[PDB]
């Protein structure tokens, strides 16, 4: 075998001198043997003098200069196919449940080129989420990319879990969940909820594969784990021909991990200290997620937004790639409007009268124009109060307040925080409800009746309860 | 022989250092034993610096590298029509190999002050707003600028689709051949655009150059220059070409990345200081040649993404300072359903007014200014103040004209059909028609003119100009129809 | 012999460069001939870069350096209880040497997805507002986040003080050993805090780790990790520990200093990019283990200062994105004398609601939502004329409950005592009491309830839950007291 000595160690970065005519190629995986298990290094550069530079998939503590590394002869390769379902995998394809080897027939490199120009396909199927603000104003595309943008704590993980409950067991094919740099607690709670709901059966068939590299992991692992999850999803799409839905909790943690290793590599940073290749890094990850003629891949991607700064290079890079984007605003959540979706910044490719139908497009456009009018007034209203407005403005603002209050919804996964049981609202019921609100038919109802209810029949029931009380 | 070959000393981040290649030219193309191609940017006393067009992953230390002898160049000619190519002119549509009239360098110096000519003949887009208000001539560089999803590509694609009217005729002085460049677009998006151009039979006269976001930053930087060299082959032979760059901003991002990997310090907005020179030397290649130079033309339509409509941002204002004008596409108009959403105030064509179709200039007249006046009046009238006298009248006509300018995607109008529409709108015949019926007016009126007054439309088409008798006949037709409508 | 020893080549900015130490491990600990210690941070083919746990004055070029032979580690065990130590676990109280069960690495990987369990048993703080509104489970991470002087340390100290009602019992599963980490605090402040704990006898079960404002930034960075390693001994041996990181903002500042002196590229707010990795690999170590892992747990309370109350700043949003909720202390409330100043709207416990005492869960009900509604009603009603009956009752009930949640420092209540108070507030029996007499009610009611109805209090404590009979008898007790009161 090709073996090499460690010659430098700098955090996650390890330099290996191979002392022979043949070096490992870039992206090859090398192994070091360790007092517990093994350390995996992925080659990143050739420095010259038979020295390669490599990124470490686990902690480098205890490495010694002169320690012996062996080239495995290929990239990081992960088990793939139906034997991965119901099981939990780390960034290097090992099981991190207790259930023994994964014992799949195939193992496949986590680095691959996107589908060819001839393999592309594209849909305009609306994915009904049951979430009023999404189903009305930013309907998700089945087989498309969805991104959820929000700062810390604004609700995007609760949103993903509501989507998992509503969509994932209704979806006909397999699912893959990748947790990138989020809480190990959230992963354990997800695994328990998957077993309790039955999407995982330890003694039966399972519909979901789980891949985790959480925020306790080194930057190399948090960088590469998304590629393992995506390689499993791509195997289901191409080899099985299945329709997949791929969830990625906090794809920003992949990008940030790219910055961290880049800082150790010693590249000159872009923007606020991000790596160069940020855009091509994102392109190489995000282009593999497409649907193809072989099979559909839906994906829902949460995107943390640092300091809530949507101008941050990583959000701004991600916005270019997504078919639907949902923006969750801290201010809206502080008003108690959950699920905190900003109705105006959230947008979708599918909000097209040729796709949603003319009635839905009309209702959505009139809602958007009403809320944009209210936003335009809000600083005049803040200084002078509502009394300075015109009667047309007073009516438009009262209806805009009712509408934005009505976009709130009790999620079933978050009733612990709201007391109100969860509601699903059908798309047709949503569009009829908001059109009837736009007609002014309910302008006599108090705003509180609109808050946190599951459609207009519930608004009438709540208004009756308030009037009786 | 280290004169004609070299050895890779180091490679990473898509940059390789090579020993030898002593005879290599600056900006030459080299091929690696692993088969990737690369461009020699830096020549240094003991080493060359190569930027890699493919992935580095195939390259290894000690790889043999050999020099092509050619400055980075692409195949050019008529055999690229109907083909989709990468930034290096390799076919990616999966059809057979390309047949080329020759090769042309990617970086070539634009034609100077003497060989150029004034812009004097139209790029007929078939968009009522463009052809009437911001006319584009052959050899113009009209910028398209706006927020994402505001219709920029729809404007460019409808322009390309309109050329099907002339590109089937014999008169190759009228035929306009099209090039479209995808930079940093998804493979999905460009494949769907190809499928659309196939549906409209537009591919048979179109060429598409694609460097998607999957592609290395050197390819995304290079793709506009090689697309320009393809359009220049048509220009230099004496034919007319149009070139669309569906995002120059994504090229500027790719060049910022490449500059950082070359360890060149960033300048304003962290873009490299010569990010202007990157776009300017590109866009100066769009030109109209003199008769001595064979009368050919290349027309450019660069696309820019504004952030929040901020045209003051560095890259927007850089490109505005190059492009002989701009079409500005407004999110407020687009989401209000006024599509193509061209803001008539901020859009201006600095040279295409000399190249507008004369009949359309005659009927349009002040319309470009009148719509801006209407927009100011409407911005005051929305306050609900008293609208007496001309304010009421200007609100009525300005609304109907605005309703007359919106247009369906992939339905470009012939100029003979815009001329009667703009005539009927400008002369106020639509003041009697309610605003919900103006689209019906367009559909039935062109049906009436094309049924009963085809003589007028043929004379408008063939002459491009209204006589006083022809204008009087168009008046009588419009008055009769509005009397019946 | 350069294998086990080396020579300092250079010294500056807290970094010493050393020749030799060929066999040194990455992050091994070394001792300089002056007796200062350093961690070997990065290894190079020629040299080692070492971070000094001390002043640069203590190290000179040409001095000898020795391997200690082990990764940076700290003593751990019950023999640290009652002791104050530096970041390396040397005793600084001067009470003598430390007694240790062993040594544990400072950096060690948090327990994975499978060894964990959901939190299901409370960290009873004895703060009415916390135990009622934002309950903390054992194994939770709960951020305490505040402006300067808003009460953060008082909240943590009262939590530590409350434990002595169980840490003196026999039931080792109810005990909760405490660790407190002082980072960039003044030595005098730490000494006064230790005196405060020791005069309340809270020291016999508490450990304090100090890296004060003068102590080199590498020690301030290291101190939370070694305090975590001390708490992990309890977590891993089936005991329960609570760790307070009394400012993680000051650890982030020390890590920014260390990274910039290493010439690491500054990122947002000039913090290094991996400052999130600094805090998350710390806070992931607080966990509740399964019964296979011995059921132990480590609970963490990090503390953060927000300049100007900006919870949107970089480090606040980072730690909010790591922890399982936050207690937000509002300066406006603290200066209005509402102390402990818990903002009920912006604080939330994202996992500890399952760990709340069921009796408190029963009697609090929607109290958090009611208080959040009350604040917004009172916001307009401060000026709004002609208040309805609904708003009037909202103001009455919310003012009663706001006065009821006020609590004196160092006065944590038992849950047997919190339950009757929260019951009386939520059911509105206070609505007739004068707003200033509620403190009189609180102390006098409990004194009545202790003297007359002790059976109910002992039953609440022993069972932790209210049957319908116990709710009926607590209602009788409350109504008879208010009838007298
Ligand atoms: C430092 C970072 C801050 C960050 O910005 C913030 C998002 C964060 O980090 N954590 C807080 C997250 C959840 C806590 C909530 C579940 C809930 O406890 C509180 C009281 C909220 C407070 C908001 C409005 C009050 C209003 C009367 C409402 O209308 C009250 C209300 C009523 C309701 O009816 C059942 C349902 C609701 O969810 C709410 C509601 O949202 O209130
Ligand atoms: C992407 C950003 C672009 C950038 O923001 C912009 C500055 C830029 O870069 N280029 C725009 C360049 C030329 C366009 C003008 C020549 C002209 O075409 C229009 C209609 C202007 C519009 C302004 C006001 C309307 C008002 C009724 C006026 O008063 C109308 C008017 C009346 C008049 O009387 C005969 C003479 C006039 O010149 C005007 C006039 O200037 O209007
Ligand atoms: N005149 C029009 N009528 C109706 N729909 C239109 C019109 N012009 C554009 N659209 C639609 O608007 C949406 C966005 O426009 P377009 O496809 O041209 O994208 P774009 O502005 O180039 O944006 P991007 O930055 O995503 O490339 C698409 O659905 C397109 O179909
Ligand atoms: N419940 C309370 N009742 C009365 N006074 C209190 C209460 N809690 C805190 N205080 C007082 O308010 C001030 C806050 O002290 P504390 O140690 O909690 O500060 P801190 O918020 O940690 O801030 P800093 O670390 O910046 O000094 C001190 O005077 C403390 O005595
Ligand atoms: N739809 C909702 N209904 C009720 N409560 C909600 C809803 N969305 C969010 N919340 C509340 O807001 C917080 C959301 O936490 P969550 O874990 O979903 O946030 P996040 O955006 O994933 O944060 P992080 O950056 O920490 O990963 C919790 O307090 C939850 O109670
Ligand atoms: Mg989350
Ligand atoms: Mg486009
Ligand atoms: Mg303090």
């Amino acid at each position: 075998p090709i073996t090499g000595k460690v010659t430098a160690v700098i955090g996650a970065i390890v330099d290996v001198h191979f002392e022979q005519s043949e070096l490992p190629a870039i992206l090859n995986a090398l192994e070091i043997k360790t007092p517990q298990g093994k350390l995996v290094l992925e080659v990143a550069q050739h420095l010259g003098e038979n020295t390669v530079r490599t990124i470490a998939m686990d902690g480098t503590e205890g490495l010694v200069r002169g320690e012996k590394v062996l080239d495995t002869g290929g990239p990081i390769s992960v088990p793939v196919g139906r034997e991965t379902l119901g099981r939990i995998i780390n960034v290097i394809g090992e099981p991190i449940d207790e259930r023994g080897p994964i014992k799949s027939k195939l193992r496949k490199p986590i680095h691959a080129d996107p589908p060819s120009f001839a393999e592309q396909s594209t849909s305009a199927e609306i994915l009904e989420t049951g979430i009023k603000v999404v189903d009305l104003l930013a309907p998700y595309a089945r087989g498309g990319k969805i991104g959820l943008f929000g700062g810390a704590g604004v609700g995007k993980t609760v949103f993903i879990q509501e989507l998992i409950n509503n969509i994932a067991k209704a979806h006909g094919g397999f699912s893959v969940f990748t947790g990138v740099g989020e809480r190990t607690r959230e992963g354990n709670d997800l695994y328990r909820e998957m077993k309790e709901t039955g999407v995982i059966n330890l003694e039966g068939e399972s519909k979901v594969a789980l891949v985790f590299g959480q925020m306790n992991e080194p930057p190399g692992a948090r960088a590469r784990v998304a590629l393992t999850g995506l390689t499993i999803a791509e195997y289901f799409r191409d080899e099985e021909g299945q329709d997949v839905l791929l969830f990625i909790d906090n794809i920003f943690r992949f990008t940030q991990a790219g910055s961290e290793v880049s800082a150790l590599l010693g590249r000159i940073p872009s923007a606020v200290g991000y790596q160069p290749t940020l855009a091509t890094d994102m392109g190489l990850l995000q282009e593999r997620i497409t649907t193809t003629k072989k099979g559909s891949v839906t994906s829902v991607q949460a995107v943390y937004v640092p300091a809530d700064d949507l101008t941050d290079p990583a959000p701004a890079t991600t916005f270019a790639h997504l078919d639907a984007t949902t923006v969750l605003s801290r201010g809206i959540s502080e008003l108690g409007i959950y699920p905190a979706v900003d109705p105006l910044d959230s947008k979708s490719r599918l909000l097209d009268a040729a796709v949603v139908g003319q009635e839905h497009y009309d209702v959505a456009s009139k809602v958007q124009e009403t809320l944009q009018t209210y936003k335009s007034l809000q600083d005049i209203i803040a200084i002078l109060g509502m009394d300075e407005l015109s009667e047309q403005d007073k009516l438009t603002v009262e209806r805009a307040r009712k509408i934005q209050r009505f976009l709130s919804q009790p999620f079933a996964v978050a009733e612990v925080f709201t007391g109100i049981p969860g509601k699903l609202v059908r798309l047709k019921d949503t569009v009829a409800s908001f059109k009837a609100v736009l007609e002014g038919k309910y302008d006599n109802i108090p705003e509180h009746a609109f808050y946190m209810v599951g459609g207009i029949e519930d608004v009438v029931a709540k208004a009756e309860k308030l009037a009786a009380e | 022989n280290l004169n004609e070959t070299g050895r890779v000393l180091a490679v990473g981040d898509g940059i390789a250092r090579v020993f030898g290649l002593n005879n290599i030219q600056a900006e030459e193309l080299v091929e690696f034993s692993s088969g990737v191609k690369g461009m020699a940017l830096n020549l240094e006393p003991g080493q060359v610096g190569i930027v890699l067009f493919g992935s580095d992953r195939l390259v290894k230390e000690g790889e043999l590298v050999k020099r092509t002898g050619n400055i980075v160049d692409v195949p050019v000619g008529p055999g690229l029509l109907g083909r989709v190519v990468d930034a290096l002119g390799n076919p990616i549509d999966g059809k057979g190999p390309i047949d080329a009239a020759g090769r042309s360098r990617a970086q070539v110096k634009a034609p100077g002050i003497l060989p150029r000519r004034s812009v004097h003949e139209p790029v007929q887009t078939g968009l009522k707003a463009v052809d009437a208000l911001v006319p584009i001539g052959r050899g113009q560089r009209e910028l398209i600028i706006g927020d994402r999803q505001t219709g920029k590509t729809a404007v460019a694609l409808d322009t390309i689709l309109n050329q099907k009217r002339w590109n089937n005729g014999s008169d190759e002085s009228k035929k306009l051949y099209c090039v479209y460049v995808a930079v940093g677009q998804k493979r999905s998006t460009v494949a769907q655009l190809v499928q659309t151009l196939e549906q409209h039979d537009a591919m048979k006269y179109s060429i598409i150059v694609a460097a998607t976001a999957s592609e290395a930053a050197p390819l995304q930087y290079l793709a506009p220059f090689t697309a320009a060299s393809i359009g220049e082959w048509f220009r230099d032979n004496g034919k007319h070409a149009l070139i669309v760059y569906d995002d120059l901003s994504k090229q500027a991002v790719a060049y910022r990345q490449l500059s950082l990997l070359l360890r060149r310090p960033p300048g304003r907005e962290a873009y490299p200081g010569d990010v202007f020179y990157l776009h300017s030397r590109l866009l100066e290649r769009a030109a109209k040649l003199s008769e001595k130079e064979g009368s050919g033309s290349l027309t450019a339509l660069p696309v820019i993404e504004t952030q929040g409509g901020d045209v003051s941002a560095y890259i927007p204002t850089n490109v505005i300072s190059i492009t002989d004008g701009q079409i500005f596409l407004e999110a407020e108009l687009f989401y209000k359903g006024i599509r193509p959403a061209i803001n008539v105030g901020l859009s201006v064509s600095r040279v295409g007014s000399a190249a507008q179709v004369k009949a359309l200039k005659q009927v349009a007249g002040s319309l470009k200014l009148f719509l801006a006046q209407y927009r100011e009046v409407a911005a005051f009238a929305q306050f609900g103040s008293d609208l007496d006298a001309s304010t009421k009248q200007t609100l009525v006509r300005g609304e109907r004209l605005t309703q007359l300018l919106k247009q369906n995607q992939y339905s470009p109008l012939a100029t003979e059909e815009q001329v009667p529409l703009i005539y009927a709108g400008v002369n106020g015949h639509l003041d009697g028609i309610e605003l919900s019926r103006i689209g019906e007016f367009e559909s039935s009126f062109l049906s009436y003119l094309k049924s009963n007054h085809n003589e007028l439309l043929t004379e408008i088409r063939e002459k491009g100009e209204l006589s006083k008798e022809l204008l009087a006949s168009l008046k009588s037709a419009t008055e009769s129809f509005v009397a019946t409508f």
